[PDB]
């Protein structure tokens, strides 16, 4: 059970957003089964709720949509998957 | 004439009938006939090289031994485009790339109060046919479609 600071809330919202977009893309290849597709549905809704909430204890200049957070997740995953801070820049 | 192995993410594969003179576009259409993934969503690769739509399959080194990789690039999100009538007045419409040219023609028929039979649309010269999908013509967010009258 790894200790984390605060804002790991924001980081985890960002991470999971990127996770959602991977499901979105995987489903397009028609390889996500029907139960997995419900998990995608559930996950999208649980996230927007968590996003709206977090979008309140956040300064109005730092309110990011589901879509902008997806872009942040994706660059995170690009780092994790290659174990590389180079990826997520613009060209890997 | 011979068959070509198309592999998809996940692992599944299937077979399309091709010729050494068939283009990537013609092949993409074949895939769209065979399993209903719009050509415009198809990104094809072979030996890690992405296949551009103009070249001939034999000129790209494909043969009955080959296996080609398919990735589907869809999108949930809609987009906004302009439709510039003949008088130079654009109007803003919200479209999905999976929608038909026909459904867009209806949004324009509603908004500009013109029978659908009385006009047709074009994108960068390429005319647009009712039954085909809007993605087939490469529409991008905030791009401009021209409306032609009769």
């Amino acid at each position: 059970q790894i200790e984390v600071g605060p804002g790991a809330t924001n980081a985890t919202i960002n991470f999971e957003a990127g996770i959602l977009e991977c499901y979105e893309r995987f489903s397009w290849q028609r390889a996500l089964d029907y139960p997995g597709q419900d998990r995608l549905h559930r996950l999208k809704r649980k996230l927007e709720s968590r996003i709206k909430t977090h979008n309140k204890s956040e300064p109005e200049n730092k309110r990011m949509s589901l879509e902008e957070r997806k872009a942040i997740g994706v660059k995170m995953m690009k780092v994790l998957l290659f174990m590389d801070p180079s990826a997520g820049i613009e060209g890997f | 004439a011979w068959d070509l192995k198309v592999k998809m993410l996940g692992g599944n594969d299937f077979l399309v009938s091709v010729t050494n003179s068939m283009t990537v576009s013609e092949l993409k259409k074949q895939i769209a006939q065979k399993i209903g993934v719009p050509a415009f969503q198809q990104r094809l690769a072979h030996q890690t090289a992405v296949l551009q739509d103009g070249l001939t399959l034999s000129s790209l080194g494909l043969g009955p031994s080959s296996t080609v990789m398919l990735v589907v690039q869809n999108c949930s999100e809609p987009l906004s485009i302009l439709v510039r009538n003949e008088r130079g007045h654009s109007n803003i419409y919200e479209v999905f790339l999976t929608q038909t040219v026909d459904t867009l023609k209806k949004k324009v028929s509603q908004r500009e109060q013109v029978h659908e039979d009385q006009f047709w649309l074009s994108f960068e010269g390429r005319p647009m046919e009712d039954k085909e999908l809007l993605g087939e013509y490469g529409l991008k967010p905030q791009c401009t479609v021209i409306k032609h009258l009769r």
